[PDB]
């Protein structure tokens, strides 16, 4: 209109959510509980010698 | 969201909420909590609402 140009109003997103990126250390000692559980049950068997004889 | 993205174990979660709370309180200690005018000063219905 005349010399000036008119532009439409811009709609705005109401909310934003922040989810930052985190470094991944990738440690291996955690989630190894099964090995500890296996260590718990060694179960060495010893039979008395001389009771039979 | 941060707790789920990481793998916090119900004890480092309390170490994260404490930091978030103290930082947010420090920010909130210097803000006045007002309202943004958007309409017309004459109107009574908005003020009544
Ligand atoms: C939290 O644990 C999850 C599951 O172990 C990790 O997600 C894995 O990440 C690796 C590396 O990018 C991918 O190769 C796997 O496919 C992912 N698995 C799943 C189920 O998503 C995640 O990386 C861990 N978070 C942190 C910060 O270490």
């Amino acid at each position: 209109c005349f010399g000036v140009t008119f532009k439409k109003p811009l709609v705005a997103e109401e909310k934003t959510s922040l989810e930052p990126q985190l470094p991944h250390l990738q440690l291996r000692l955690p989630h190894l509980v099964g090995i500890i559980a296996k260590i718990k049950g060694i179960k060495i068997e010893v039979t008395s010698s001389g009771e039979s004889i | 969201n941060v707790a789920n993205s990481a793998n916090l174990s119900q004890e480092t979660k309390a170490l994260l909420t404490e930091m978030v709370n103290e930082e947010m309180q420090g920010l909130s200690d210097v803000m006045i909590d007002f309202e943004i005018p958007l309409g017309d000063p004459r109107d009574q219905e908005q003020y009544i609402h």
